[PDB]
């Protein structure tokens, strides 16, 4: 809350580090855009049947 | 009989603060006097509001 807020420099670098990652996981292909939203994912379309 | 009351005016709000001061002048009384502390901020900003 101390005003004016001063951010640490490292933070931006950590952000870039996190956003640049591309890995394989339980959610499928994991990659992010500049805003942090998911990209290149796969959403399986499923139907409930008798079997 | 000084009454401390905080206030928050979004930057770019003028007539509101004007009518606020006019209200302070007209409704002023000998019994007690309100003592506002004005701080202008970005109303959409949650951090600013919290601070
Ligand atoms: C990966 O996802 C992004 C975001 O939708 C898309 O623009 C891009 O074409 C995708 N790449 C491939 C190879 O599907």
């Amino acid at each position: 809350l101390a005003n004016p807020a001063v951010p640490w420099g490292q933070g931006v670098e950590i952000e870039r580090a996190l956003k640049q990652v591309q890995v394989e996981g339980l959610s499928g292909n994991i990659k992010f855009d500049q805003n942090g939203k998911r990209i290149n994912y796969t959403i399986n379309i499923m139907e409930l049947k008798t079997n | 009989n000084s009454i401390q009351i905080g206030g928050l005016f979004p930057r770019g709000a003028d007539q509101e603060y004007s009518a606020f001061r006019v209200g302070m002048v007209q409704f002023s009384t000998s019994e007690f006097r309100l003592t506002p502390h004005i701080d202008n901020l970005e109303v959409a900003n949650s951090f600013a509001v919290t601070n």
